[PDB]
C-alpha cells in the first residue's frame, strides 16, 4: 500500500465486441413495429 | 496478467450505459468505438478479458 | 462484325461497375459503410474516418 501509483495495483478489464451474423448481445433498446411498404429510417440488429 | 482470464458474454442483453456512468472506473478508453454510442450498438460476440 | 460499337457499349458499363465498387473499399477508415462509421464512433473521433 505505501508503493507510489507508479507501482500501486490495477484491475483491467479489455471488452473486445466483434461486429459483422446473428447478435448474440445487443444493448438495452426497445423493439418497435415494423412497416410495410413506407420510406422509414429502420435499424436492424444494430445495421442502420 | 501472464495468466490472464477470458469470459465470453452472449445470449444477454447487455447495458453499457451503467459502465460508463460509473465514476469509479479510473481510464475508460475506446478505440474503434464510442463510449456514449456503446448503448445502442450489437455486437454478434463479446470477450472480457480480465 | 458489331465489334467496335460493342466495345464502347461495355467500356462505359464497366467504368460504371468499377466506379459503383468503390463504394465499398475502406481506404483506410474503419469501414466502408458510412452509417457504421456514424453509429460506432461519436462525431468528433468518426470526423478523421
Amino acid at each position: 500500500p505505501t508503493y507510489g501509483v507508479g507501482y500501486q495495483p490495477y484491475r483491467v478489464v479489455v471488452l473486445s465486441f466483434e461486429l459483422l451474423a446473428p447478435a448474440t448481445v445487443c444493448g438495452p433498446k426497445k423493439s418497435t413495429n415494423l412497416v410495410k411498404n413506407k420510406c422509414v429510417n429502420f435499424n436492424f440488429n444494430g445495421l442502420t | 496478467v501472464y495468466a490472464w482470464n477470458r469470459k465470453r458474454i452472449s445470449n444477454c442483453v447487455a447495458d453499457y450505459s451503467v459502465l460508463y456512468n460509473s465514476a469509479s472506473f479510473s481510464t475508460f478508453k475506446c478505440y474503434g468505438v464510442s463510449p456514449t454510442k456503446l448503448n445502442d450498438l450489437c455486437f454478434t460476440n463479446v470477450y472480457a478479458d480480465s | 462484325a458489331l465489334g467496335k460499337l460493342q466495345d464502347v457499349v461495355n467500356q462505359n458499363a464497366q467504368a460504371l461497375n468499377t466506379l459503383v465498387k468503390q463504394l465499398s473499399s475502406n481506404f483506410g477508415a474503419i469501414s466502408s459503410v458510412l452509417n457504421d462509421i456514424l453509429s460506432r464512433l461519436d462525431p468528433p473521433e468518426a470526423e478523421v474516418q
